[PDB]
């Protein structure tokens, strides 16, 4: 079928930043429809709004996708007849997208079979899955303490340059390269160069076989990208994932950094709508959009999408409404607190305020339960002993005390990891710890059967294995200090 | 002739024979630099035989520009321009650069660099013509006959306090 | 700039904002353009359009003349974006936003509103872009294409260490091909005139103005310039990258530019965010640092290094502006307060600093060398009365670190080499300046008559590009460099030393601390 | 003592400035809903 | 020059605010009206133009309380912003925003006016290197030397004979660089005026008899908020005159640079503007730029401003003091433990700072 409003004329009436409004005479066409300005206007690049409110029976508010720069009033502008829509099928596969979907990749064209609207409705709760399992990642922290869970919706919550990429970087080498199913990269409001290094790793690696099958798709909409883009990149990245998921029952992988940068594009934009700001200055709809955001984001009875998303705390306030209504939404969350980093301990995750929904022994193992709980209470009775100990000191303990706090100490160290990818800033070769040996290391340790070992032996290192070696050669070189010492005498 | 690609497989010119034409024909080097910019920017990079043609038209080139530089220094450029290939393009100079490069250190009298060259090119190419090897000694004798070795300030003797620091 | 028509007149001045109301017929003008306002019979002041009503009233940001500006002046429409000279003819003058030369006591046109490269129009950085600072060039690599961020609290070496580095481009720039010289663009916001006159003066004594320019907008000028003076200074720069040649445009600093565009925000009544700053001062930013980047070979290759200087409050890198930059930005140079006053300058403080991407551009030479010392600084920080190797050398390295100009790339390598490799041991902490002031400017070797090497003098500073080709552990020039290394090491220590532990006389004593202070200031 | 007193400047800034908004933004509120009607003048006395 | 005498009516009266509608257009921003209507005035009431609602409305900032004030009044334009008396003339004299002699001791006689706001020197106009001002007093001029046309902040309260240090340098000036100086209270206590007034007298800094070599512009605190935020303008105006003309080393004393931003922030919320975080005006910047930025060392003569400065509720990260020492060239720190101990000045030698403590600057 057509839509009854396609090629409708309209004029523009007033432009406030990234804020159109346009009067059709014979009546403003459906919220969230596309209209193309025709105007010739000096511009560089071609002109696309969305109607996101209705003034009146004939004006609609829109927002542009593009720069509004050289828009005059009384503008012409036509309907497109129909949303936003993006190419979808396995034509997509290897290609870079942006947020109207326009191949920028500077090859062939797409030839898609056809196009979605970015805009859908959430699957409804007949069509909820009801599949727990665990998604083994190789670090030694997360596959501990939160385990991720298939199919499910993963949060990593951070400052500025606290390791967010760089999880997501790992978690991307580590699972997507030997994933069977396909993956989408959703680039929103992050580094350009980020985007050409990861298309880049894809290409070395094969995932991205141009002249082969792909088996991944990259959407970007950078910060450059005007406000308008940047709320609808996210749209269409998961119009894709969707796709994939119903049309096909693939398992999907959906890798989204940085979401905050959508909530952020949506206040931008709210501002110039003319509504009145929530707390801190956010839209009022704040909840709303990531609700209609995140719904879309599950996992069905057709297929399963696993999502990853990077949640950004600005200034580092993780009370921050953004942030904060982003909890809610997600199976697993990771915290990462800058101090941790700037102790040297990476990845900075902060065990204390993570959480994870399979974290019960329905689900995992009985031992990887007992062995996380006990980790946790360690930490905590740990973290609950630092406040007597930054004051006083440590010779202030019980006997008893001190034992926790070395036990917690050499936990603390040994939760670090070097990755695969940071081994240019850590200089030292990453490291693939299997489920197994994490959850055996980890009794061992809470047992004592490695007291003797010393503390920095657990730091920067894999599985309990590494932790021997490396304390058999600080032996070593202590045992060598301490005969040239002898020999001096 | 063959096809060559970039870093993201996109397709790269490879007629480099207009601008060497047009490197040979420039009476100052600094204007063999804008050629280079300009094969770049075209997207046809320069190859071994584009790298020789700017080095021998800095060799035989009055100076950098028309009006003088405070430092030029035709070595210095040479040795950039040998890094750039080397480094950032991944070409190995072959024994033609080298031989440039110390012929321009023998033109303009800096033996001590004459040494370094002549050991570099023994390394790397089978070994250096006698003629270059020659002529730097006959350039190191007459510096040594003449005193002019090494910079006079440098052998006068100086004590603790008697250190011009400036 | 070239009028039109007449588009309205001038009917509100809230400061730096106006608001026009639409002539006779509603001629219209074009969104994000720039308008004229006649002031005077022959003079007009500069306006922004930001803001088109529906009943026909224009918003306008002023940006010069607002004095002159009065309601019911005429505007005229240039029709066309914000326009301003770039290219070579600029090169060693002092600007403003708006394109006008300011008069300084003795025709290519570039749009401030061009977007950033896209994802397949870059490449990874591979040209560093040396700093002249040894432990910024060793611990912090920065490569060509690259958005460093410069944080630190007020007075603590961030304008210095950028104009330094601005400076130390001139050497390099004389000697190699015109092609690979870097160009400067020094962005002064919000700063004082006093200050924009002294950087220019140290700039000229230095002849680093055959390759810099100065845009000024100094704290007495309008919000309006002080907002779109960085924009005009990337675009400047903008005209080398799109042309295969590289650039190093500095914002000094974006933090002003956030309270002018605050201001401009609050006299429009725009809902006030975290700290009173708008939603969109992270866009401000982004779609500036955006624009700096390093193109594909497809493109030329040109390059843009920014240097952002951000502003910190009792050393808080959790501000919303500074958290917003590192969000931006491919790393960071924190200069710790602490280290400033404490005599140990730049006081970059390694520990907080970091390169995201500059670990590639780094050359060969300096990357085998800082591989080691990145290893023996971390020792002597978690160290820190045994005193073991590392404890000796990290002492010795953070001495050397102590700079006030730039340093030549051959000094500062050989002397990082020497030290790293335990020629410093038996030297004192206080003498190592002295030391290293002998091994670069003098020669004991030659002083002595006992010198052996054919070629490796540190007088030949034409053997810098010969270090950087191969690296200085090359069969090459270690035997030779290692020979002049002892030599200089035993002729120090048997004269110069031996001597300076002999000093006893109160006299003889200040004349040894002022010579230590000279060369302290002096390499 | 110092990260303390570091803390309580910094929360006390920061709530002034809240409160500010939140007056702000609700008197920008009260002054939207307000309505400019027809002004009865001689419009054609001009 | 073509708006002189130009007649507008008073249409708004809102507290200090006040609304004049003109009939031949509203004359430029930042010019002086005067209210001719004294009908029960005990004072002359005079508008300064903020800003122009439209083509012939403009909205003005009161310099005195507006009782009495009734809509319609006659107005009439002074030709230009405010003008404030220049020379030699006004040595030894007090002065208000108005420049008008409020000391009571007969005509000014001055020669020559000029406007309160005038540009900051360009950057041709920049001194070609810096000098220091040699003070006289050994602690300052060894470790925390003055530079010519630096701002110099001066904290620590009263106790510890901050008066007499200011008198001091005013003495100091004169007879070495044989420069005047200007003293400006910004928000003072009329008590502390006044004492600060018999100080001088009796020190002969100010001799009636004789030959004075300090200005008084005081702008106290009951004045409205439009006062206070333009007598730092006047005397710094004044100060330009001796910098330009007469080529000297002058001095600028402002009592407090905090008040000042006080003023301009109460007169910001007067206007509506949205105020900035904490609650200053959004303007702080810009307002202490156009101020700061015309104390400097052209290429006729200086102004060294010492400035006493104000940290509100002891938080020096608070935006005031913040901003302020943004403009700062010096510190001067003064202790109550030291001036207890008898050392006098009571000056913290480790507290202070200054930036020309490079050898590149001084010996
Ligand atoms: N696992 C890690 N191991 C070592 N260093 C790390 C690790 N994670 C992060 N870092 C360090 O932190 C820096 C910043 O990391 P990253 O790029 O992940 O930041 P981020 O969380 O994405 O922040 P933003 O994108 O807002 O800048 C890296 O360049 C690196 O120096
Ligand atoms: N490496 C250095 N060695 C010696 N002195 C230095 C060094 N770097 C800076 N200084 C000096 O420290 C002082 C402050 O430096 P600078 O003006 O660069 O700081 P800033 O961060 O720009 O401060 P501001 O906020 O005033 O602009 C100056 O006197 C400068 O000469
Ligand atoms: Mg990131
Ligand atoms: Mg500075």
């Amino acid at each position: 079928p057509v839509a009854d409003h396609k090629g409708r004329v309209g004029h523009v009436s007033q432009v406030i930043g990234a804020v159109v409004d346009v009067h059709f005479a014979d009546g403003v066409p459906p919220v969230l429809t596309a209209l193309d300005v025709v105007d010739k206007l000096g511009r560089d690049e071609p002109l696309t709004l969305e109607i996101v409110q209705h003034l009146d029976a004939h004006t609609g508010r829109c927002i542009a996708m593009q720069t509004t720069d050289l828009l005059k009033l009384k503008a012409k502008v036509v309907s497109t007849g129909g949303n936003i829509s993006v190419p979808v099928g396995r034509e997509t596969l290897g290609r870079i997208f942006n947020v109207l979907g326009d191949a920028i990749d500077q090859r062939g064209p797409v030839g898609e079979k056809l196009r979605m609207p970015i805009h859908a409705v959430a699957p409804k709760l007949a069509d909820q899955a009801a599949e727990d399992a665990v998604l083994t990642t190789g670090i030694k922290v997360i596959d501990l303490i939160l385990p991720y869970c298939k199919g499910g919706k993963i949060g990593l919550f951070g400052g500025a340059g606290v390791g967010k990429t760089v999880i997501i970087m790992e978690l991307i080498n580590n699972v997507a390269k030997g994933h069977g199913g396909f993956s989408v990269f959703a680039g929103v409001g992050e580094r350009t160069r980020e985007g050409t290094d990861l298309y880049l790793e894809m290409m070395q690696s094969k995932v991205i076989d141009l002249k082969g099958e792909s088996k991944c798709v990259l959407v970007y909409g950078q910060m450059n990208e005007p406000p308008g883009a940047r709320a609808r990149v996210a749209q269409s990245a998961l119009t894709m994932a969707e796709y994939f998921r119903d049309v096909e029952g693939q398992d999907v992988l959906l890798f989204i950094d940085n979401i905050f940068r959508f909530t952020q594009a949506n206040s931008e934009v709210s501002a110039l709508l003319g509504r009145i700001p929530a707390a801190v200055g956010y839209q009022p709809t704040l909840a709303e959009d990531l609700g209609q955001l995140q719904e879309r984001i599950t996992s069905t009875t057709k297929g399963s999408i696993t999502s990853v998303q990077a949640v950004y705390v600005p200034a580092d306030d993780i009370t921050d409404p953004a942030p904060a209504t982003t909890f809610s939404h997600l199976d697993a969350t990771t915290v990462l607190d800058r101090a941790v980093a700037e102790s040297g301990i990476y990845p900075a995750v902060n065990p204390l305020e993570c959480a994870s929904r399979i974290m019960d022994p329905d689900v995992i193992s009985v031992d990887h339960y007992n062995v996380a709980q006990d980790v946790v209470q360690m930490l905590t009775k740990y973290r609950e002993l630092q406040d007597i100990i930054a004051v006083l000191g440590i010779d202030e303990l019980s006997e008893e005390d001190k034992l926790i706090v070395d036990r917690a100490r050499k936990l603390v160290k040994f939760l670090s990891q070097p990755f695969q990818v940071a081994e240019v800033f850590t200089g030292m070769t990453g490291h693939y710890v299997q489920l197994d040996d994490t959850i055996d290391s980890f009794s061992g340790l809470l047992m004592g059967t490695y007291d003797q070992v010393p503390e920095m032996a657990f730091y920067m290192v894999g599985g309990i294995n590494s932790v021997l070696e490396k304390a058999k050669k600080m032996a070593e070189e202590a045992a060598e200090l301490e005969k040239m010492r002898r020999a001096r005498v | 002739a063959a096809k060559k690609y970039d870093l993201f497989g996109y397709e790269v010119d490879t007629n480099t024979a207009p601008w060497i034409e047009k490197i040979k024909k420039c009476k100052y080097y600094d204007e063999a630099g804008e050629v280079l910019v300009n094969m770049n920017v075209s997207n046809c990079p320069p190859d071994i035989a584009t790298y020789n043609a700017t080095l021998q038209c800095i060799y035989q080139s009055p100076s950098k520009q028309s009006t003088p530089v405070d430092n030029e220094s035709k070595f210095c450029a040479m040795m950039d321009l040998l890094e750039e290939m080397q480094h950032r393009n991944r070409l190995k100079p072959n024994e033609e650069s080298w031989t440039w490069v110390m012929k321009e250190c023998v033109k303009s009298g800096q033996f001590r660099l004459g040494y370094c060259i002549q050991q570099v090119m023994e390394t790397e190419c089978k070994g250096c013509p006698a003629d270059l090897v020659k002529a730097n000694e006959a350039n190191a004798q007459k510096a040594k006959t003449e005193g002019k070795e090494h910079p006079g300030h440098l052998s006068q003797q100086a004590g603790l306090f008697d250190v011009k620091v400036e | 700039f070239k009028t039109t028509e007449m588009i309205g007149y001038v009917h509100s001045i809230d400061g730096t904002i106006a608001t026009l109301i639409p002539a006779p017929g509603n001629p219209g003008v074009a969104y994000n353009t720039i308008i004229q306002i006649q002031v005077s019979p022959t003079t007009f002041a500069a306006g922004l359009v930001f803001n088109l009503e529906k009943d026909g009233r224009i918003g306008i940001i002023l940006m010069d003349n607002i004095t002159e500006v009065q309601s019911g002046q005429k505007v005229m429409a240039t029709g066309q974006l914000l326009h301003i000279p770039v290219g070579a003819g600029v090169l060693g003058k002092v600007v403003n936003p708006l394109g006008h030369e300011v008069p300084v006591g003795l025709s290519t046109l570039g749009k401030v509103d061009t977007g950033a490269p896209n994802i397949v129009s870059r490449s990874p950085v591979n040209y560093n872009l040396l700093t002249g600072f040894k432990a910024v060039d060793t611990m912090i690599p920065i490569g060509r294409g690259q958005r460093e961020l410069i944080v630190g609290d007020r007075q603590t070496g961030k304008t210095s260490i950028a104009v330094s580095t601005i400076i130390n481009q001139v050497r390099i720039n004389q000697q190699i091909l015109s092609k690979n010289a870097v160009i400067s663009i020094y962005v002064s916001i919000g700063q004082r005139c006093s200050n924009v006159a002294r950087i220019h003066r140290l700039l000229q004594s230095y002849g680093a103005l055959r390759y810099t320019t100065v845009m000024a907008a100094t704290a007495a000028e309008p919000a309006g310039l002080q907002y779109l003076a960085p924009y005009a200074g990337v675009t400047m720069g903008e005209y080398f990258m799109n042309r295969g040649r590289h650039c190093l445009c500095v914002y000094d600093d974006l933090s002003k530019q956030a309270v002018a565009y605050r201001q401009i925000s609050l006299l429009l009544r725009r809902p006030p965010g975290r700290e009173a700053y708008p939603g969109d001062v992270f866009y401000l930013h982004s779609r500036l640092l955006e624009r700096a980047a390093m193109l594909s070979p497809g493109k030329g290759g040109g390059s843009v290094t920014a240097l952002p200087i951000v502003e910190t409050l009792s050393n808080d890198v959790t501000a919303y502006i500074v958290t917003n930059v590192i969000s931006i930005t491919d790393g960071q140079i924190y200069l710790d307060t602490k280290l400033f006053t404490g005599g140990q300058r730049p006081a970059v403080n390694i520990g907080l600093s970091v390169s995201r991407v500059g670990s590639s551009a780094q050359n060969a030479a300096m990357k085998g060398v800082a591989g080691k010392l990145k290893g023996i600084l971390a020792e002597y920080r978690k160290l820190a009365q045994v005193q073991t190797i590392p404890m000796i050398r990290g002492a010795r390295f953070v001495a050397l670190f102590n700079q006030k100009q730039p340093s030549y790339f051959m000094n500062a390598i050989v002397s990082l080499y020497a030290c790293l490799n335990g020629y410093l041991d038996d030297v004192k902490v206080q003498y190592v300046k002295f030391y290293e002031y002998l091994l670069v400017h003098r020669d004991l070797g030659i002083m002595y008559g006992t010198a052996k090497n054919k070629f490796f003098y540190m007088y030949v500073q034409e053997l810098n590009y010969l270090i950087r080709f191969f690296t200085l552990n090359s069969p090459i020039l270690h035997g030779e460099l290692e020979e002049m290394l002892k030599q200089h090491t035993h002729l120090f220590l048997q004269h110069y030393q031996s001597k300076m532990n002999a000093i006893k006389s109160e006299k003889d004593v200040k004349a040894l601390k002022n010579l230590l202070y000279s060369c302290k200031r002096a390499v | 003592q110092q990260r303390t007193s570091s803390l309580y400047n910094k929360t006390r800034q920061f709530g002034i400035t809240a409160a500010l908004i939140e007056i702000l933004s609700a008197m920008s509120s009260l002054e939207g809903n307000a309505m400019k009607g027809v002004r009865r003048n001689k419009f054609w006395e001009g």
